[PDB]
DNA sequence: TCTAATGCGAGCATGCTCGCATTAGATTTTGTTTTTTTAGCGGTT
């Protein structure tokens, strides 16, 4: 349990560290996001994995752009709202292109 | 709400007696001493002693536990000594203290709502007694919170003693 | 297995469940079985040790 | 009845287990210290030195 | 979930220990293990 914080501190001091770990893989943000992509490909009607992929550097939608997506359709699944924004939006906008 | 509308809602203006939690469960008794049936029943009963906050009065506690004559209560987290005064280990505070907390809540509501309308959506997880919201939160993959990554830090919240909290309320 | 035992509804089974589970679910009994089986597997004759 | 309390063999097994566990933690320490060739550092933390 | 601190009163030698009760705190895992053999298509429908 103490190993991670230690590794961080030693790197702060500049020392090279190597520890064989058996946990914490799914806490990595990269893993969480890449997984989220996989889930979304499996079934897009999962609001949180979708939103996760959207806000990720993969798409790069910001908070305003996200809330903008919601605005097109409030009651529906987030995926549907995304579909609708694509339907009503114009090619000129950046968010539409993302 | 119950106090502010008390006069209008049912008839007359009232005074904050206390806020109580009731633990709904079917407890198991862990006894090293052999217990008769009545003693078991009593221990089971004791397991349902309500936690929360009270107003320090002989009248208030006695009203909440009419069995209590002297000593500790098995219903409310308060007691009466031989002298008769409320004993210090009781979870009771002054009417003024109640008023302080109650005013404070509305302070929080006002500010929070204001920040909500202002468009504040910042990732600011707190950390108090090693406890964080993040574990109980489904949006960990949306926020993509990364402590290592700079400008992404927990809000240290102190496990301050109740007495202090009240002092700070007084100041504010 | 647990579904089959509940289905059968033998009094002995309920006498066990009541003792080693909490007041709202039976997960602790699940863990208990797992743990006991696992421990028994460290003997040459697990059944006999059981 | 809603009552529970340790049986004798439970307390025995508890005491026995504490012994065994402690003994092994000692062996763990022994392995740890015997690993070194030339230098050995021991870092531990405490509330109050005195 | 067990150890430690806090509170109060009864018996003892007006001030002190001790009993008891109770709550509240904080404090917290270790681990390893494989290979599966063995001889490309198919012209023409
Ligand atoms: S998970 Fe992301 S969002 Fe939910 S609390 Fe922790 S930080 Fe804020």
């Amino acid at each position: 349990p103490w190993a991670p914080q230690i590794m961080e501190e030693l790197r702060a001091q500049g020392i090279p560290v190597y520890a064989n770990l058996t946990s914490g893989y799914f806490e990595a943000v990269e893993v969480a996001v890449a997984l989220s992509v996989l889930k979304v490909i499996d079934n897009p009607y999962q609001d949180i994995p979708l939103a996760s992929v959207l806000r990720s550097p993969i798409v790069g939608a910001d908070e305003n752009e996200l809330s903008l997506i919601r605005l097109e359709n409030k009651k529906a699944p987030y995926y549907e709202a995304m579909k609708d924004y694509l339907a009503a939006g114009d090619r000129s906008d950046e968010l539409y292109q993302k | 709400l119950s106090i502010t509308h008390s006069a209008d809602w049912l008839g007359m203006r009232a005074t904050p007696a206390g806020v109580l939690y009731f633990h709904i469960h079917d407890p198991m008794i862990q006894s090293n001493l052999p217990l008769g049936l009545d003693e078991i029943e009593q221990e089971i009963f004791k397991k349902f002693k309500m936690k929360g906050l009270l107003l320090g009065d002989q009248e208030v506690v006695r009203l909440m536990d009419t069995t209590l004559q002297e000593g500790r209560s098995n219903i409310i987290n308060a007691g009466l000594k031989k002298d008769g005064s409320l004993r210090s280990d009781s979870a009771a505070v002054g009417e003024k203290e109640f008023d302080l907390l109650t005013k404070h809540v509305r302070r929080t509501f006002q500010e929070a709502g204001e920040q909500i309308t202002d468009g504040r959506v910042s990732i600011e997880p707190y950390k108090m007694k090693n406890k964080t919201p993040c574990t109980y939160c489904a949006f960990k993959s949306v926020c993509q919170f990364d402590e290592s990554l700079e400008e992404n830090e927990y809000r240290p919240l102190k496990a301050e003693k109740d007495k202090t909290i009240l002092e700070w309320i007084k100041k504010e | 297995l647990f579904e089959d035992e509940y289905a059968k509804g033998e009094k002995a089974f309920f006498e066990l469940v009541d003792r080693y589970t909490t007041d709202r679910h039976d997960l602790d009994l699940q863990f208990l079985v797992k743990q006991v089986y696992e421990y028994s597997r460290s003997h040459p004759n697990p059944e006999a040790w059981l | 009845l809603r009552i529970s309390y340790p049986t004798l063999p439970l307390i025995a097994m508890k005491k026995k287990m504490r012994r065994e566990l402690l003994s092994e933690e000692l062996r763990v320490l022994y392995v740890a210290l015997t690993r070194a060739k030339e230098k050995l550092f021991l870092i531990g933390s405490c509330k109050d030195h005195q």
